[PDB]
């Protein structure tokens, strides 16, 4: 059953896209939280 | 009406706010009666100290000469029970001299009068008692106020001020008695005169009280400043010059300077005493505002604090990652930050630690630690029980204060102070059913939400602390106490072993190593030791920079917002000041914040709170502050006091380095919220204090002046009585002598205060008879009498012991020495047995008997507290008395065929029944102060106090005996204890008999002993003659789920010795079922006492008991730590007596019957249990080869970390069980770990470097297991290996054996087939299980004689080698020939001979060896450490050798003497005579003794240089193959290993046929090796002092080495 | 087809280990300001959610 | 391979539903951490 | 080989569940930073 393998491979590509767009927002909230800590 | 004068000893703060209430604006009747009795000339409540100096008593007002003679008799019996006649006189002459000196006798008769008045007014419901004469004053007591008038001057005070006067006289009784005893027991003179002058000076200061007590507080820091200012060779300090002692009191300044010029140590001991003078009140109006301010001071801006705290996060992440790599031996997960260093990612993928990470902590700001474990919600049961009282909620704060003081201060009655408002005990309210579910208890703390009733901390001043403004201790609510216990246990179990700073502070071996680094670096003086005492260390932590290391701690333990609660929780809790008769004003049931009596919310938590966090935080700022200035350093963190080793660098001189270091510490610690002055925080190179012990240049001051004069709260959780007063004195002396107090001084002071306490609470008819006082002293708590400081040997030893033979020995010495008949002893004891066995008291306490004494407080105990909590899951715990199931289970256990109460208590503790009984026992003995059993039901127990007084009068006065104890006390004492246990229990008891060690071993001296008379002995020997300086300066020689796991441990212990009982397995399955586990089988698992350990660094000892007990495979009832401690204390007592330890001494057995073999019999339970489970008491292949295979890889991973700097703590295993294990598999497992590791170039250099020398703790352990080696011969690699390689030393042999996988692939292919996959899966936690199979099923090693050259008559020459590699072989050759010529059955050797030479004399058959040790086991330990066959352990007569000092035959080792063996020649056996052996100072020809055919030989013969050439050709291939690898090893200087290979090359060159040059030019480069230079890069190596079948199959490199040049 | 997709799952796992580390870094900057601003006049703090062990 | 491929697709799909929920959590936490300089 | 990566995608789901539970523990403290400041 190799056709559903290709369908879930496309789903793996969607998972890769979601992981990259989670890396982006974790970088933004890395930057903001790190610029918090110098001022108190 | 109301009961008054509660306390018999001081436990409360001291303010005259009640006195100020009585003197100003009062109308209550007790103030009226107190005002009517004071004179016109009235001293205030601050000036009570001036009254009692002028008090002279009419001399000898109490005829206490009976007590003097009784003290001499009691102390004579005690110190003769240890059989010590020298130290007896220095005790009783000192006790007599304290009772003869008029100032000391005035203080002690004053104390007797004070405590007699206390005992006549304790729990007196009558408001006013009549005036009583004390010395020259007249005392009158109204309510809680005391009026005393001497001639015309009166002094109104509270009853706590009168108790402070009574405990000040008691304190001076302590200090003067201990001073006279210490002057008798210390080499410098008696400082009693200096104490008398100090008392006169301190009492003669007529200054205002605050400045006066500032002098009294600063007597110790100014004295430390004087010691520093005289003894700072490396630094200069301003610590002394700040205090105003030269300007305020010139007489005390002259006295302190005089004490400085006599001895700094004695000045520190005199400075150490806290409140032996008059108690300096508590000074609330100024001192409380000081403390409440010190708590909430703000010293640094928040931005710098948070930046520095994040730098502390950087260093804490770096240290914990270092710890995780060092312990788990694999890397924790590492972040991939844009801007992270690529070295960290490369170190993650490689799997090894980088040395460049140590000096670069900043990059670890990008890399955190992932979750490694889970938080244990349920706590450890032992540490919650004691040493701290609580408050139940925030409604229980009104009980501590008086309603009349609140009425006179604010006009209100303090919201019903007699309201109990829940059980005030810790553990009674803990398992009350409110808070018994500990995970659900800390779930709000897991959520981070704190209950409003939790946030309250009671700050209480403590008696006997030298600070005068009042140091407070912390007293929180129950939930915060459980939170503190759980958090500190979670940090201690997991975090501390990883961190390199605090694995020292937890592990005792690492603590010993770091204290040795303290000692060596302070005696050399190169590295300075700073003692950075912070005045407000507990109060300097802020919310902004607490820099709590808790963030990360929270992520590693899989919790969220648990440890972060414990930094804001300092500001959560409301701090109140407990003041007696001075209450903070109540706003709405809560105290209001005034800054004096209450502070609602401070920025710190107090003393003892968040200790484990804050120690790491302080260590973090010290690491940052010292690594920014590039120094090498080590930290000990006590808490409030910090000690740092800082090593001197070559870049800066010592003074400049220390001044830069203090500048950096002030700069960084100012950014840590701890602003420090020069006078507050100071440098040193002499003085440092860790663990509440002050060291000056490594000299610890004795704490005997401080902890003996240290009173506790006493009379807690009972009715006031003589029994627990004497027992509490016993516990006070115990807690003193464990924490570095001399046991002789503690014992003598305990005897003196014991007799004073008998004088207080007994009628004069008893007190006029000396014999009755002595017999009342020496009964003991175990057999039916009063507890005594005599009767515990735990004062002298560890916690666990059997008291019963010691009690019988004390009674036997009482009857035999003192003229007291045994009928008098039976009159005192009145032995009454219970008619039925109460088996629960046996399973809870193995040493406890069935008898019921009346002197013990007879509360209902089992059901009274249970009925009280039932009236006030509490139902499930206490609807069924657990004593029913306990007695049923223990009756079933009593049907064992051998009866063992230790085993019965173990199977008890496996059950939930013992958990229920421990719940009950903590409800019985809560260890809170007064507020749970002392306070509750006080009217019916004052009658019990009078009844127990009348009962001890009736029992002592009536001469009718109980049961006759003459049959027990006759005969030996271990059988007497067992027969008493059988007679009271109905069945004999096996396994609990631990004999008295002085009954077991009675010491003598070696010059006083005869070798053939004297017995098996475990003795010592010093290295120099010892004195007072030698007691102090250190020497050379070294110093629930758990229920399920323990259930599996005992079940697999049953399975590993192959015993199956259906009843026992059924009961154990019932234990598993009641714990909630359905399946019946689950596949899962020289320190001494510290006081006397410093003397043992000059002493040496070993387990020399092997001729009577160790040769049998069965274990024995001998505790060797107790024997060692007894020997150390005998040496300590002889030193302190005035004599010196120059001649070595001995601890020889006197009671040969007293040694009991523990039976090798399994227990079989005859009766099936009727428990049927509970489920309500809890809320929620042969093993020997597998143990061998785990042991080998465990030794491999232990050796793995030694080259980086045992590791897995292998020294906490008995040597005998390791000898039982087969060591064939261990060597294969040790080889395979280094194949599986595949270390890089750098670590293989350290493997070559450190192990050829005799270095390594794991290396020393593997020498210790191979100390006698039948394991070596039976090992299948080693008989094959012994022809192959050239073993040089045993240090060389074992190092070559472990590094054979790295150095030779040829040996690997022989043993590569012996690999098994399932043995890899067997964990190490099973191995200490499976070693038990070695104990019983495993046979003993054969201890076979690997015979060397026996040398009888003549024979064919086989080579005759003995240490031919380094030592002169002919030296040992002629010794073997001389001892065979003399035909000596017994041979004597002195320790001057090299131990490997006297090693080879022990391989001769039929030769008993009696070394002239003179006391020293070190020489025999060295020549046992040199063998490889184990025959040295069988032929050396240890009891004859070890205790013999003088020459008794033919001695090897003197240079010249009568009866002394001392060190052409055409002889076939030896080519030349290097050493001529002289017998009886006469030369005798050696050549007549020649060699013989031999068996398999020990490692003295060196099999490669024997007749076989093919193994030596293999060796010639092997050494060149080693050198080709080691040249390719990076960072490895091959100078010694090239020399070893060149010695092998000369040995080869004798056979290769080419002539041997004495000095070879030997060009060496990469690898090629030749004399002629192949290329210009080859380096010249200077070596001095130097058929044809071997050419077949020769490598090209050995072909270059063949031809010269 | 299976093996290249298994390499893609390995890329998913290699990024997931980095994502486990990013958040664990990023707590420890607001962790210390929760530690810091705890001035404690009357000291009420109410956490948001319950948490299982 | 009648039983393995379908449940493989479901086990990938449940992660596909999970990572979008944590992405919503990341967006919510970005909204929270932008108030940090609104206070300091 | 299918079942190995089937368990490997399930542990990838378990890690996401644990990260969601931890990041909701991150939420409870900036909320009290808005009150403590
Ligand atoms: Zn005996
Ligand atoms: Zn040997």
């Amino acid at each position: 059953h190799s056709d559903s393998i290709r369908i879930l491979g496309e789903n793996i590509k969607i998972l890769d896209r979601s992981m990259k767009t989670m890396m982006e927002t974790m970088k933004l909230m890395m930057e903001k939280v790190d610029l918090l800590y110098a001022s108190t | 009406a109301g009961i008054n004068r509660t306390d018999q000893s001081l436990k409360n703060p001291l303010l005259g706010t009640e006195v100020s209430f009585c003197l100003k604006s009062s109308s209550l009747p007790h103030h009226v009666r107190a005002l009517g009795q004071i004179k016109a000339r009235n001293l205030a409540s601050c000036d009570y100290y001036l009254l009692f100096r002028q008090v002279v008593l009419p001399p000898e007002v109490y005829p206490i000469g009976v007590l003097i003679r009784a003290a001499e008799a009691i102390l004579t019996v005690i110190v003769s029970a240890w059989k010590l006649e020298h130290m007896t006189k220095t005790l009783y002459s000192s006790v007599r001299y304290a009772l003869t000196n008029p100032r000391v006798r005035a203080q002690l008769e004053l104390h007797i009068a004070y405590q007699r008045i206390v005992g006549q007014v304790s729990y007196s419901r009558e408001a006013d008692i009549g005036p009583k004469r004390l010395g020259n004053m007249s005392l009158q007591f109204v309510q809680s106020l005391v009026i005393a008038t001497i001639d015309t001057t009166s002094c109104l005070m509270t009853y706590n001020h009168f108790l402070a006067a009574a405990d000040t006289a008691k304190s001076r009784c302590h200090l003067l008695i201990a001073s006279v005893v210490q002057g008798a027991l210390w080499e410098q003179g008696s400082f009693l005169d200096h104490i008398i002058n100090l008392i006169d000076t301190i009492d003669s200061i007529n200054l205002p009280h605050d400045d006066y007590f500032t002098i009294i507080k600063s007597i110790s820091p100014y004295s430390q400043g004087l010691v520093m200012g005289r003894h700072n060779v490396s630094v200069s300090s301003d610590f002394a010059s700040v205090f105003t002692i030269p300007e305020s009191c010139p007489q005390l300044d002259s006295l302190l300077k005089k004490l400085l010029q006599l001895d700094p140590v004695l000045l520190l001991m005199v400075s150490s005493v806290q409140k032996s003078w008059y108690f300096p009140e508590i000074r609330m109006v100024d001192g409380s505002r000081e403390q409440l301010h010190k708590m909430r001071v703000e010293l640094e801006t928040p931005q710098a604090l948070l930046s520095y705290g994040h730098t502390l996060l950087s260093i804490f992440r770096a240290e914990f990652i270092k710890g995780y790599v060092s312990k788990n031996a694999k890397w924790p997960p590492v972040h991939l930050l844009p801007g992270c260093d690529k070295s960290i990612k490369n170190a993650r993928e490689l799997g090894r630690w980088s040395p460049a990470f140590d000096r670069r902590w900043q990059l670890f700001a990008k890399v955190v630690i992932l979750r490694i474990a889970d938080l244990d919600m349920d706590p450890d049961f032992n540490d919650i029980v004691s040493d701290k009282a609580i408050i139940s909620s925030r409604r229980d704060w009104v009980f501590e204060y008086n309603a009349a003081a609140f009425w006179k201060k604010y006009g209100e009655r303090l919201e019903r102070p007699p309201a109990r408002s829940g059980p005030s005990r810790l553990v009674n309210a803990l398992i009350d059913g409110r808070l018994d579910n500990i995970p659900a208890l800390l779930e709000p703390f897991y959520r981070g939400a704190v209950e409003f009733e939790d946030r309250l901390t009671v700050l209480v001043p403590k008696e006997k602390e030298l600070k005068v403004k009042g140091r407070f201790f912390s007293k929180q609510t129950l939930a915060i106490r459980i939170y503190q216990v759980v958090a500190e246990a979670a940090l201690k179990n997991e975090v501390m072993p990883y961190l390199k700073t605090h694995s020292m502070t937890m592990s005792s071996t690492a603590l010993t190593h770091l204290l040795n680094r303290l000692s060596h670096t302070i005696t050399k003086g190169d590295s300075f030791v700073i003692n950075l005492d912070y005045s407000s260390w507990c109060n300097g932590f802020r919310p902004e920079l607490q820099a709590p290391i808790c963030r990360q701690l929270d992520q590693m333990f899989n919790c969220g917002y648990f440890f972060r609660t414990g930094c804001t929780l300092p500001c959560f809790t409301t701090f109140i000041i407990q003041d007696r008769f001075n209450p903070p004003y109540s706003f709405r049931g809560e105290p209001v914040e005034d800054g004096v009596t209450c502070a609602v919310g401070t920025k710190t938590m107090g003393e003892g709170m968040r200790q484990k966090l804050w120690t790491i935080l302080t260590s973090c700022w010290e690491i940052i502050a010292l690594r920014e200035i590039n120094v090498t350093f080590n930290i000990l963190g006590q808490g409030d006091n910090q000690t740092i080793i800082i090593h001197k660098s070559a870049s800066q001189n010592n003074q400049l380095l220390a001044e830069r270091a203090l500048g950096a510490l002030y700069k960084h610690a100012r950014l840590a919220g701890h602003n420090l002055k020069v006078e507050e925080c100071w440098v040193s190179d002499c003085l440092y204090e860790y663990g509440k012990k002050l060291f000056f240049r490594g000299v610890p001051v004795p704490g005997c002046l401080k902890q003996l004069s240290r009173v506790t709260d006493s009379t807690g959780e009972l009715f006031p009585n003589l029994y627990s007063k004497l027992a509490c004195l016993t516990s006070s002396c115990l807690s003193a002598a464990m924490a570095d107090t001399s046991p002789w001084v503690a014992l003598a002071t305990g005897v003196c205060l014991y007799l004073i306490e008998l004088y207080v609470e007994l009628p004069p008819a008893i007190m006029q008879d000396e014999s009755l006082l002595t017999t009342l002293c020496l009964v003991g708590p175990s057999i039916g009498g009063l507890p005594t400081p005599a009767t515990l040997p735990s004062v002298f030893f560890r916690g666990m012991s059997d008291p019963l033979p010691f009690q019988l020995a004390l009674l036997q010495t009482l009857i035999k020495t003192t003229g007291v008949t045994c009928s008098l002893v039976n009159r005192v004891v009145k032995l009454r047995i219970a008619p039925y066995p109460d088996w629960l008291s046996l399973v809870t306490d193995p040493t406890s008997l069935n008898i019921a004494q009346v002197y013990r407080p007879e509360r209902q105990i089992r059901r009274w507290i249970e009925e009280a909590i039932a009236t006030s899951r509490i139902a499930t715990f206490f609807q069924q008395p657990l004593t029913e199931m306990a007695q049923l289970l223990a009756r079933d256990l009593s049907t064992m065929m051998p009866l063992r109460p230790r085993d019965m208590s173990a199977l008890f503790a496996l059950s939930n029944v013992a958990y229920g009984l421990s719940i009950i026992d903590l409800f019985q003995k809560s260890s809170t102060v007064v507020s749970a059993s002392q306070a509750v039901h006080i009217e019916d127990v004052a009658l019990e106090s009078v009844r127990y007084k009348e009962s001890i009068i009736q029992g002592l006065l009536d001469t009718t005996e109980g049961y006759n104890m003459q049959p027990y006390l006759e005969g030996c004492t271990y059988l007497a204890a067992k027969q008493l246990r059988r007679l009271t229990w109905g069945r004999d008891l096996v396994g609990v008999t631990m004999p008295f060690v002085a009954e077991q071993f009675h010491p003598h001296s070696s010059v006083g002993a005869k070798a053939e008379l004297y017995l098996d002995a475990i003795i010592y020997c010093p290295q120099e003659t010892l004195r007072s300086h030698h007691l102090t300066t250190r020497g050379d020689q070294p110093l629930a789920a758990n229920l399920v796991k323990d259930t599996l441990v005992l079940h697999q212990w049953y399975k590993v010795r192959k015993v199956t009982d259906p009843h026992l397995n059924t009961l154990m399955a019932r234990f598993l079922l009641e714990k909630g586990y359905t399946s019946d089988a689950r596949p899962s698992i020289q320190g001494l006492t510290g006081y006397v350990n410093i003397l043992s660094t000059w002493l040496r000892f070993s387990s020399d008991y092997l001729h009577s007990f160790s040769k049998s495979s069965d274990d024995y009832t001998i505790h060797f730590q107790h024997v060692f401690t007894y020997g150390c204390l005998y040496a300590d007592s002889v030193i302190r007596s005035g004599g010196v330890i120059s001649t070595p001494y001995l601890l020889s057995a006197s009671c040969k019957t007293c040694f009991e073999k523990i039976d090798s019999e399994e227990f079989v339970l005859a009766c099936e249990p009727q428990y049927r489970g509970a489920e309500w008491l809890i809320t929620k292949f042969d093993p020997c080869v597998s143990a061998s295979y785990c042991l080998g890889i465990l030794i491999g991973k232990s050796f793995l970390v030694d080259i980086r700097a045992t590791w897995a703590n292998l020294e906490r295993f008995s040597i005998s069980d390791m000898q039982k294990l087969p060591w064939s598999i261990v060597i294969r497992s040790l080889w395979r770990f280094l194949i599986g590791a595949r270390l890089l170039q750098f670590e293989k250099a350290g493997l070559i470097r450190m192990l050829y020398a005799a270095t390594g703790p794991t290396f020393s352990f593997l020498m210790k297991v191979f100390q006698d080696s039948a394991l070596l011969m039976d090992c299948a690699p080693l008989d094959r290996l012994s022809p192959r390689i050239n073993f040089h030393s045993r240090g060389d042999l074992v190092a070559k054996l472990v590094l054979l996988p790295f150095i030779n692939p040829g040996i690997v292919e022989i043993e590569v087939s012996g690999i098994n996959s399932k043995y890899h899966a067997v964990s190490e936690a099973n191995m200490d299980l499976y070693i038990a199979a070695a104990k019983s099923v495993g046979v003993k090693p054969t201890q076979f004689v690997e015979e060397t050259n026996d040398f009888t008559a003549r024979g064919h020459h086989h080579g005759c080698y003995s240490l031919s590699w380094s030592k002169s072989r002919n030296q040992s050759q002629v010794l073997k020939m001389v001892v065979r010529k003399l035909k000596l059955c017994v041979l004597y050797i002195y320790p001057t001979v090299d131990p490997a030479v006297a090693l080879d004399l022990c391989h001769l058959p039929a030769l008993t060896i009696i070394l002239v040790l003179g006391g020293d086991p070190a020489y025999y330990e060295r020549l046992l450490e040199m063998d490889l066959c184990g025959a040295v352990s069988s032929r050396v007569d240890i009891p004859h050798s070890l205790a013999a000092r003088t020459h008794k035959g033919f001695t090897i080792g003197p240079d010249t003497g009568p009866g002394v063996i001392r060190l052409c020649y055409a002889h076939p056996c030896l080519e030349e005579l290097e050493f001529n052996a002289y017998l009886d100072s006469e030369l005798v020809d050696i050549s007549d003794m020649c060699c013989l055919p031999l068996a398999t030989p020990c490692k003295a013969l060196f099999r490669p240089i024997y007749r076989s050439l093919q193994s030596f050709r293999l060796a010639l291939m092997d050494n060149y193959s080693f050198v080709m690898d080691l040249i390719l090893i990076r960072g490895l200087d091959i100078r010694p290993h090239l020399e070893e290979f060149d010695e092998l090359l000369v040995v080869g060159q004798h056979i290769l046929g080419q002539p041997v040059l004495v000095e070879v030019v030997y060009y060496v480069g990469v690898p090629v090796l030749a004399r002629h230079p192949w290329s210009a890069d080859l380096k010249r190596i200077t070596v001095g002092g130097r058929q044809g079948s071997l050419l077949v199959g020769l490598p090209a490199g050995l072909t270059q080495l063949l031809i010269i040049d």
